[PDB]
């Protein structure tokens, strides 16, 4: 009849499908949640192993073929883009959301109806979150940000040595601060420049007051550290002079020949004198240097450096107050090169790092930078360490832009779980449904790490939901919100008190976009998939 | 026809059957190079798949010529390769450490302990094992050249140079002295770039020495120049002393008839110019990374200048180091300060059937050459690998100058000062923490076992020995197996090797213990 | 893993555990569950489904439905053998059981994936089915009077509840009344062979027939058989187990003569015996002749010769049948023909139905059996005719066995639903959460029954629920009036003895399914 | 205890907590678990009950016997030790009757 | 090959079954040693049959000159790795 | 629409659920419907043509390649090598009526098909399927006794 070149599924077989695909996703990281989760081994099939528990790198390493894995896992990666925190947790409530939409549609709701429905619930636990559940930073301190990164990196590599870990997050993050125009304090994570070596144990790891770079200087001739230096950031290379395509050099008189060839590296000798004159120790560079050059700055006992990353050298200018100059053009038409151009620092050494060199620039003027050295046992563990520090520094971003953070440990869930409860019967009356399963399906978190606890699930969530619900019936019982759970004890815990915090804007976008993955995936109702 | 979530490739397992995998992955790469551990190790050979031999008892060596499938192998490869890189010693102790440690956690793990737990515990005991060791160190006066001589014969009475002892510590001892350097303030060995090992088959190992100067394999340009110079001056080049192409495209349009002519003459004139240029400092020897022309060497001998050309960039450096000279690229702007004064000698006799050159009399050099002189290429290689770990051990004590005593004293003294703190913790993780402290003995237990000795009679022994006030230094003699102080012995090893062996294991254990799922057979996807 | 040079268990060896391996096999029974899931109740549609060698079956029964599937998933093939075993205790609720059974695995799945202890769920699943069983023991309706006009109202009720889901629906009185007066007639064994079923091709439904006696089809007569009358007013049936045919008289006989006297003489002999045999047969007075094995040629012209009836290789539980019905005696010996061994009728007379000669005993006042002659349009028609009477057969006998009936229509899971939530809400809470659940699964019923209607599955359960709540033992789902009614009272029966059954299967597999842990599946053998 | 469902070679499907019966149905092919699989049937032969107590009991003393001989024993040993607790163990089990 | 690999990162050596592919008899007999070389997806090096100018146990400097021969070659150590949105860093403003 | 329930897990581990699910084809709901439909309307079609005085022979072949010139439509589809179930039952509509009657052996085949092919537009109303063939059953008797009415008896 249709005739048309492919399969085609229509009605309860497609949604089961796709709601299998689903499942199989979040089950594929559902044991890598909470504390007492666990990492993975993934191989490439040429020898390449990740050890990561981040679902984002998970989900991204692993080639997927269904169509709504794949939006679980795009799912994944925009909250890994947009907060840096909470990867799994999105996916695990987008899939628990489709699994108990899908059963409300098999149980003959339009599809329609559950939609409005997780709407109504999404925008509801969004309000609620943000009356109710938000706990205010101005008046916590510095001890709100040690243990927003202490929750942010339990779970992975760098657990137990959250005391040390914390407090070297937060160093960096402070001083990577900057202010901008409408009087905003942004951080710009990812200045943060984090170099990885095995080596030393990870109580080793060292928080550079300043900048590292993976970059060694050009010849053995110069000086390794130079205590004044005087940076001088340059984006062209310093080579033999060429001439460019359109010009080409005709000889008829055989005297002129040697005076081009001598004139045509005496250029690049009067540029680097000209460099060289207004006391410049460091030359940082991202074109090469030849051997001529190098040897220019041998003699003059300066610090060469060539190769140089675009984005480190920016780094380095911003923070030590260099100019990059892409060329050594005035506006008067000539080749100068002012003192102004020259940034500052207290010093410049090339340390030595398990049989391996690089620079550190220290203590920079005009601006106070950072860097990180993971010192680790081998490769793999160094990748972990570099991913899980990424999720700290993104969690410790957020909490210090947005000052309010949430009990963590499934209390916002519980509490979200019983509201949305008791307010489903006050709206509707056939996408009550819809608002209820939303509700049920908030609570697959506690569970979850309850499960990987290899605790009671049952009666632990029992007593959290007891917990929840007599604080939202009793006024005076409002002490008993951040009731969450402590997985090493298996134990209902007031986790603000303990000190378990999350920035208010992980919860906020990953039921808003679990929310959205769900409503998208619900509509598809018949799938034609043509014979390529 | 079928639908997939993932790729038909991808398999996946998760349980407790990865982490036994796991496990008996680290234990089967422990039992390797479990018994090529103590003084009485036995070599291996290994093919290597171009053709080659390697015949070496050295953890690292042996490991990393072994192909494996398993991922928790390739962690193990990785953690041989970082404790070699990073320290130079212990390359056998971290595996077998390893290896003993995650056997111990698979005991707890069998049970219903969640691995987290296992994990706190392997870290505190880390942090009292780093304390005690700390404790139970030793200070050296590096002054004292016995005392340095003994501590690198301790490190190398395990590896087969161990019977030419005197030669090779000295060997090693006198290149890491006199590599030493400190500019700018700034203080450095830096053991891989200069110090540059030269292996010559035949001869005798005895005759083997460390130069005072560098040795290259390379010959006069000319027959005419000098071989033998009392007292050379030598200058250093990057550029060619030929005449060469520019960067441009510089064609020539020749109308009259002496242009020809004129355009030879002047590139002869050119390379006259340059020779004049090196001359005009009164070298005795010019040294070039790349080629020097015909003309320029005619003109350079015209001055009797030694020339020799095509020289790599590290035997440069190395040659500057030495003779404290310094590489010019432009001959024109050759200063008095460039010109190397202070080799003493330079002579290119000929080892064989092949010429070497030698500058071997520098007054205070930086840089040396290793003659090595043996049976054949393999011994050579063995001996090069342990005058690498003889010189690694001296600049680790010589960073770091304390002492920590060997043959598994340290680690017996660490295992009870670790069972005497658990025993007062009375918790839930205080169980793999005294596993773990006890694991240890690992050590003790093959260095036992290599020398042929009851290992349960011995163990038993030092067990008892260790839990009196003082006798901390109390070990096995590896050749005997008897029970010995080690300050009689005089085996010790430097404190940093010991704390870089125990964090790197347990990292590795914490690390592997981390682990309950694998998934393999997708794309790189790149 | 390692490689582990060798090896424990053979290679190719499959084993899935823990969580994961249960969660596969309540899928796998709930994909069983579908297949099924559209046939019942009086909406429910037929399946068809083709063999390897191209023959198709189309039913509505659950149990043929689940036994033409090539079920090989170990957890799933429990649904198949509990429906086989509901089909052979009662023979009606095949497809209700598989239902109940995957209901009550798809609603502990979500205990089950957070690490409940399974005995927990076993232990529960036991508690709700002995209340729930205790429960309809207690509200069955009986009647202490047993009255015949009663007993028949009731018979007749249940078998109309029965039929009313197949497709000879439309004729369920027709086929329910002639049921109930074919099982009044058996004695007191009830047993199915004493209810022949014959089904004759070509004919409209209305058109089958109850015989108060014996009938078979025509069994390849000999010639001079069109000779014999085919129609006897009071005859004596001669029901014989013999070979009426001149052959040799034994298989290792041999006879040796040496005189062409002695060699006439032996072939008069032979002729004699056979003559003798015939004479004996009709000196016992009989006018029709059945005979297991074969009549020959001979005896049938002579049986032609005396207007006397005769039909060789009759099956033999056409001869019960007839022995059963006018009451004569199987004789293997001709020898004592007395008058107490022939049967004795009213009327035979032989008959064209269809394009089919059948051959009939009718008017027997002592009969114990019957004879069903179906008319339908193909093989399958008729086969599925058969197979909703042998569903009506089995619940009359059943309702005979004790008449204790309880409604339908979903009424019954509905009042056990609320008894289990209402006693469940009395227990600390861990055992309260599965009893819910296994109450929740069993409103898989009536919303098994308003989906397949094209109904509002969510707004009658919600009535119904309301109904119970508040009083009425016997409310379900009235499929004609979109709507709920006291089926009670609109007499949709069924024997308590079908849902007592079906609860206990479904809880028993249930249970037996998640009590499992492991699955290892050996290497096969000789695969060729 | 959990049932276990085992399909042998021959499509016959098992589900049990038997351990003689599990035993039975697996293709075991080590020698050694064949001959600890040979027990088992011998104590179900001479007494109906306790094969999994047989399985176990095997399995955890073979477990400390590959521990006794990591540290530093000898098999002979082992042996004799072990040979010695179970006469121990037969003697001490009369008095544990209640 | 393993030592080009390990010293060239840009080449992409590989290798597979000469049966896999499903070559004919004459290959299979006396067409084993096969270099198929790819660059803009068409061949630029089709050598075949290269024991008689390579040799048998030939070294991988051999194989290397062989290949460059007809110019096939195309033109620091790290620690470990270097590489870490798109906010890279201001001031003040 | 076909291959039963192709999802292999919810998982990654196998799920087989019955022999040999992956050469097995299925349809369920309206399709199948439309699939019966459409074929009994092919067969009544053809059938069609060789209705009153002045229908058509059809001449069919064995597949011994004999020849046998019909117009008797029991012996027409009894002849056919259909591979369709509703094409064999429609088949078997035949030899019933034969059976029975021996005459109309067409007509029930028409009629059929005609019936199905108004069941088809009344079932793209939202009709229940069972819901029509009530309604046809109750026609059927009111037809029935209306031929009843109108009979004439004959000497
Ligand atoms: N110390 C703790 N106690 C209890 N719960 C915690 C603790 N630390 C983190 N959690 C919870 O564990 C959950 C899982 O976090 P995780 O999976 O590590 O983050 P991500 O989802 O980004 O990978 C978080 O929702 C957090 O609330
Ligand atoms: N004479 C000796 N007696 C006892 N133990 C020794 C002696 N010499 C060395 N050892 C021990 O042997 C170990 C060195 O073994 P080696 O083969 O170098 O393995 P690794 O490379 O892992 O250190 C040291 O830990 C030291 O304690
Ligand atoms: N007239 C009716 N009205 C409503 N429901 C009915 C009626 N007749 C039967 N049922 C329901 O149909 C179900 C049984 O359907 P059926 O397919 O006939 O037998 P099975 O129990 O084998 O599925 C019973 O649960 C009964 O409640
Ligand atoms: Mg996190
Ligand atoms: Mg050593
Ligand atoms: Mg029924
Ligand atoms: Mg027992
Ligand atoms: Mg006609």
């Amino acid at each position: 009849p249709l005739s048309v070149f492919g399969d085609r599924s229509t009605g309860e077989t497609i949604r089961s499908q796709n709601v299998m695909a689903a499942a199989s996703i979040a089950n594929i990281v559902k044991s890598s949640l909470g504390p007492v989760g666990l990492d993975k081994m993934l191989v490439d099939d040429i020898g390449d192993v990740t050890i990561t528990n981040d679902g984002a790198t998970i989900l991204k390493l692993l080639e997927v073929e269904h169509p709504a894995a794949k939006v679980l896992c795009e799912l994944a990666d925009l909250q890994d883009k947009e907060v840096g925190d909470g990867t799994t947790s999105v996916v695990i409530i987008a899939a628990e959301l489709l699994k108990n939409a899908d059963e409300l549609v098999k149980q003959k709701i339009h599809p329609t109806s559950v939609i409005s429905g997780y709407r109504l619930a999404c925008k509801e636990a969004v309000r609620y979150i943000n009356e109710n559940l938000i706990v205010n930073t101005d008046e916590l301190g510095r001890d709100c940000l040690i243990n927003a990164a202490k929750t942010s990196m339990s779970s992975k590599i760098i657990g137990i040595n959250g005391d040390f870990f914390a407090n070297m997050v937060v160093d960096a993050v402070l001083a990577i601060k900057y202010t901008d125009i409408r009087g905003q304090p942004r951080y710009p994570v990812n200045s943060v420049n984090i170099l990885k070596a095995h080596g030393r144990s990870q109580m080793e790891s060292m928080l550079i007051s300043g900048y590292a770079l993976n970059c060694v200087v050009g010849s053995q001739g110069m000086p390794k550290r130079i205590v004044n230096a005087k940076i001088a950031c340059l984006d062209f290379s310093l080579q033999k002079t060429k001439m460019k395509l359109g010009v080409q050099v005709v000889i008829t008189d055989p005297e002129k020949l040697d005076q081009i060839r001598q004139r045509e590296s005496d250029i690049t000798k009067e540029r680097i004198q000209k460099i060289l004159a207004t006391g410049a120790n460091v030359i940082l560079t991202t074109g090469g240097i030849d051997d001529m050059c190098l040897k220019y700055f041998v003699e003059a006992g300066a610090m060469a450096v060539r190769r140089v990353l675009k984005r480190d050298l920016k780094r380095i200018a911003k923070a030590s107050g260099a100019t990059i100059l892409s060329t050594l053009a005035n506006l008067e038409g000539e080749e100068t090169f002012e003192a102004a151009m020259l940034g500052q620092a207290e010093e410049v050494v090339q340390e030595r790092i398990c049989d391996d060199e690089l620079i550190l620039i220290k203590n920079t003027k005009a601006r106070t930078s950072a860097s990180i050295i993971l010192r680790g046992a081998n490769d793999f563990m160094c990748d972990e360490m570099e991913r899980s520090l990424h999720d700290a520094l993104c969690v410790v971003k957020r909490v210090l832009e947005s000052k309010s953070v949430v009990p963590g440990g499934g209390a916002v869930e519980a509490a979200l779980s019983i509201y949305l409860e008791n307010y489903a019967t006050s709206m509707g009356s056939r996408e009550q449904l819809a608002i209820a399963e939303f509700a049920r399906s908030l609570l697959v978190i506690p569970n979850t790490l309850a499960v990987n606890a290899a605790q009671d699930s049952t009666d632990l969530v029992a007593k959290l939901r007891a917990f929840h619900n007599e604080a939202q019936v009793n006024p005076e019982r409002k002490n008993l919100k951040w009731i969450g759970l402590d997985l090493s004890n298996g134990k209902p815990r007031d986790n603000k008190q303990a000190g378990v915090f999350e920035p208010t804007i992980v919860k906020v976008k990953s039921l808003k976009f679990a929310t959205e993955a769900a409503i998208t995936i619900l509509r598809i109702d018949d799938l034609i998939k043509l014979h390529p | 026809r079928p639908v997939l979530v993932l790729s038909q490739n991808t398999k996946r397992e998760s349980g407790r059957k990865v982490q036994s995998g796991n496990i008996n992955a680290a234990k089967t790469i422990a039992d390797i190079i479990r018994t090529c551990l103590g003084p009485k190790s036995m070599m291996k050979m290994l093919l290597d798949p171009m053709g080659g031999i390697v015949m070496t008892n050295d953890g690292n060596a042996i490991l990393r010529e072994i192909q494996v499938q398993h991922p928790a192998a390739k962690s193990m490869i990785e953690i041989s390769r970082t404790q070699d890189e990073e320290v130079g010693d212990g390359t056998t102790s971290v595996i077998i450490l390893a290896g003993e440690m995650l056997s111990v956690a698979e005991h707890f793990l069998e049970q219903q302990m969640h691995p987290t737990v296992v994990i706190s515990a392997y870290r505190k005991a880390l942090d009292d094992m780093i304390s005690t060791l700390k404790k139970i160190s030793i200070p050296v006066d590096i002054s004292d050249s016995d005392m340095m001589l003994n501590i690198i014969n301790s490190s190398i009475t395990t590896k087969a140079i161990s019977r030419w002892s005197s030669l090779a510590c000295n060997i090693a001892l006198d290149a890491v002295k006199m590599v030493q350097f400190e500019e700018n303030g700034r203080k450095e060995i830096d053991i891989k770039k200069y110090a540059r090992v030269e292996k010559i088959p035949g001869g005798i190992i005895e005759d083997s020495c460390v130069l005072r100067g560098v040795m290259i394999n390379k010959d006069v340009t000319h027959p005419r120049m000098r071989r033998y110079i009392k007292n050379p001056r030598i200058v250093l080049l990057d550029s060619s002393l030929e005449y060469k192409k520019g960067e441009s495209q510089t064609d020539i349009e020749i109308t009259r008839e002496e242009d020809f002519t004129r355009i030879l003459q002047m590139e002869e004139e050119y390379i006259q110019q340059l020779c004049e240029d090196i001359i005009q400092l009164k070298p005795d020897v010019v040294i070039t990374e790349k080629g020097i022309s015909d003309l320029a060497q005619h003109y350079l001998m015209r001055a009797n200048i030694t020339a020799i050309r095509r020289v790599r960039k590290t035997d440069n450096n190395r040659i500057a180091r030495a003779c404290g000279a310094r590489i010019v690229s432009r001959p024109e702007e050759l200063r008095e300060d460039d010109v190397g004064t202070g080799a003493g000698l330079l002579e290119i006799k000929k080892i064989g059937d092949e010429y070497f050159t030698f500058i071997t009399d520098c007054k205070d050099p930086k840089a040396c050459t290793i003659l090595l002189r043996g049976a054949s290429k393999e011994i050579l290689s063995e001996v090069e690998r342990n005058l690498q770990d003889a010189m690694q051990v001296c600049r680790n004590v010589l960073l770091d100058p304390q002492l920590v005593p060997g043959g598994g004293a340290s680690e017996m003294a660490v295992a009870h000062a670790l069972t005497e703190k658990s025993k007062a913790m009375t918790g839930v993780e205080q169980w793999p923490y005294r596993a773990v402290a006890q694991a240890l003995e690992v050590i003790p237990r093959t260095l036992i076992q290599n020398c042929g000795a009851s290992t349960i009679r011995l163990l038993t022994s030092l067990r008892a020995k260790h839990t009196q006030e003082n006798c901390e230094t109390w070990g096995v003699n590896g050749e005997t197996g008897t029970l010995v102080d080690m300050k009689e012995l005089g085996i010790w090893e430097p404190l940093a090797v010991k704390l870089q062996t125990y964090k790197t294991a347990v990292e590795t254990a914490v690390l592997l213990l981390r682990i309950d799922d694998i998934v393999s057979g997708h794309k790189k996807k790149g | 893993m390692m490689p582990t040079p060798v090896i424990l268990l053979k290679e190719g060896t499959d084993s899935s555990q823990g969580i994961p391996q249960l969660v596969s096999n309540i899928s796998a029974c709930q994909v069983i569950a579908e297949a099924v899931r559209t046939t019942l109740g009086p909406r429910g549609m037929d399946k068809l489904i083709v063999d390897g060698r191209g023959k198709a079956t189309i039913s509505n029964d659950g149990a043929t439905i689940l036994k033409l599937l090539d079920v090989v998933h170990p957890a799933a093939k429990t649904l198949v053998d509990i429906a086989k075993s509901q089909d052979a205790e009662v023979g009606d609720g095949t497809t209700s059981v598989t239902l109940l059974a995957a209901e009550f695995l798809k609603q502990v799945k979500p205990y089950v994936e957070e690490g409940l202890h399974p005995q927990i769920i076993i232990r529960a699943f036991r508690t709700a089915t002995q209340l729930a069983v205790n429960k309809i023991k207690e509200i069955a309706v009986t009647v202490k009077k047993a009255d015949k006009v009663e007993q028949r109202k009731l018979l007749e009720k249940c078998a109309m509840t029965a039929l009313s889901s197949k497709l000879i629906s439309q004729q369920k009185a027709f086929f329910a009344k002639m049921v109930v007066d074919a099982v009044m007639m058996l004695d007191d064994l009830l047993q199915l062979k004493m209810i022949g079923i014959k089904k004759v091709q070509g004919g409209a439904l209305e058109d089958s027939q109850l015989v108060a006696g014996v009938a078979f089809k025509k069994t390849f007569s000999y010639a001079g058989f069109e000779m014999q009358p085919k129609k006897y007013h009071n005859p004596k049936i001669a029901l014989l187990n013999v070979e009426l045919e001149l052959k040799a008289e034994k298989d290792n006989a041999e006879i040796r003569v040496h005189t062409v006297e002695d060699y006439q003489a032996i072939v008069d002999a032979e002729w004699n015996i056979l003559y003798d045999k015939l004479e004996k047969i009709h000196h016992s007075g009989a006018k029709v002749v059945l005979s297991k094995l074969p009549i020959g040629d001979v005896a049938t012209q002579y049986f032609a010769d005396r207007d006397m009836f005769c039909a060789g290789r009759v099956p033999e539980e056409d001869l019960k049948r007839t022995m059963m019905a006018c009451g004569g005696s199987i004789q293997t010996s001709v020898n004592a023909l007395s008058a107490d061994v022939l049967g004795r009728c009213q009327v035979f007379e032989e008959t064209q139905i269809g394009g089919e000669r059948y051959n009939f005993f009718t008017g027997c006042p002592k009969a114990k059996t019957c004879t069903f002659i179906l008319r339908g349009g193909a093989e399958q028609f008729m086969e599925e005719t058969e197979r909703s009477l042998h569903d009506a057969i089995m619940i009359v006998r059943r309702a005979i066995k004790n008449d204790s009936v309880v409604a339908g229509g979903g009424a019954i899971e509905m009042e056990l639903s609320k008894y289990l939530r209402d006693y469940s809400r009395t227990i600390p809470g861990k055992q309260q959460l599965l009893i819910g659940a296994y109450a929740k699964a069993l409103e898989i019923i009536p919303r098994q029954l308003c989906d397949n209607a094209g109904f509002d599955a969510t707004n009658i359960l919600n009535k119904l629920r309301a109904r119970h709540a508040q009083g009425g033992t016997w409310y379900g789902v009235d499929i004609n009036n979109e709507d709920i009614a006291d089926n009670f009272e609109a007499f949709v029966w069924e024997p308590a003895m079908v849902r007592i059954n079906a609860l206990t299967a479904a809880s028993e597999a249930a249970c037996l399914i998640v009590s499992v842990d492991e699955t290892i599946k050996n290497p096969r053998s000789t695969v060729d | 205890g959990m049932n276990k469902m085992v399909i042998n070679h021959l499509e016959k499907l098992f589900v049990t907590n038997d351990a003689a019966t599990i035993l039975r149905e697996l293709e075991v092919q080590h020698p050694a678990a064949k001959m600890i699989v040979m027990a088992s049937h011998m104590q179900e032969q001479e007494v109906g009950d306790g094969t999994n107590f047989v399985l176990v009991f095997a399995g955890a003393l073979l477990e400390l016997a590959e521990e006794l001989l990591r540290i530093g024993l000898s098999v002979s040993e082992v042996i004799e030790g072990y040979e010695i607790a179970c006469r121990k163990a037969h003697e001490i089990l009369p008095n544990l009757v209640c | 090959m393993i030592c080009l690999a390990a010293e060239y990162p840009a080449v992409k050596f590989c290798k597979v079954k000469s049966s896999v592919i499903g070559a004919s008899s004459q290959f299979t007999r006396n067409a084993l040693p096969a270099l198929l070389i790819y660059k803009g997806g068409e061949l630029i090096g089709n050598f075949v049959r290269v024991t008689d100018q390579l040799g048998d146990d030939f070294f991988a400097v051999d194989l290397e000159a062989f290949l460059q021969e007809f110019g096939l070659l195309p033109e620091v150590l790290t620690s470990v790795r270097n590489s870490a949105s798109e906010d890279s860093d201001l001031e003040i403003d | 629409a076909s291959m039963g329930t192709l999802a292999f897990d919810e998982y990654g581990r196998p799920f087989l659920i019955i022999k040999d699910q992956d050469r097995k084809s299925r349809l369920m709901g309206l399709e199948a419907l439309k699939s019966h439909i459409m074929a009994a309307k092919a067969v009544a079609n053809t059938m069609r043509t060789s209705l009153g005085p002045n229908g058509l022979d059809k001449m069919m072949v064995d597949k011994d390649g004999d020849v046998t010139v019909t117009n008797d439509g029991a012996t027409i589809l009894s002849m056919m090598d259909v591979d369709h179930q509703i094409a064999k039952l429609m088949v078997e509509l035949s030899k019933s009526q034969d059976d029975e009657i021996g005459d109309g052996t067409t007509g029930v085949v028409v009629l059929a098909g005609a019936l199905l092919e108004e069941a088809e537009q009344l079932l793209d109303r939202g009709i229940h399927p069972i819901r029509i063939a009530d309604g046809y059953e109750q026609a059927a008797r009111v037809a029935i006794e209306h031929l009843d009415k109108i009979s004439d008896s004959v000497l």
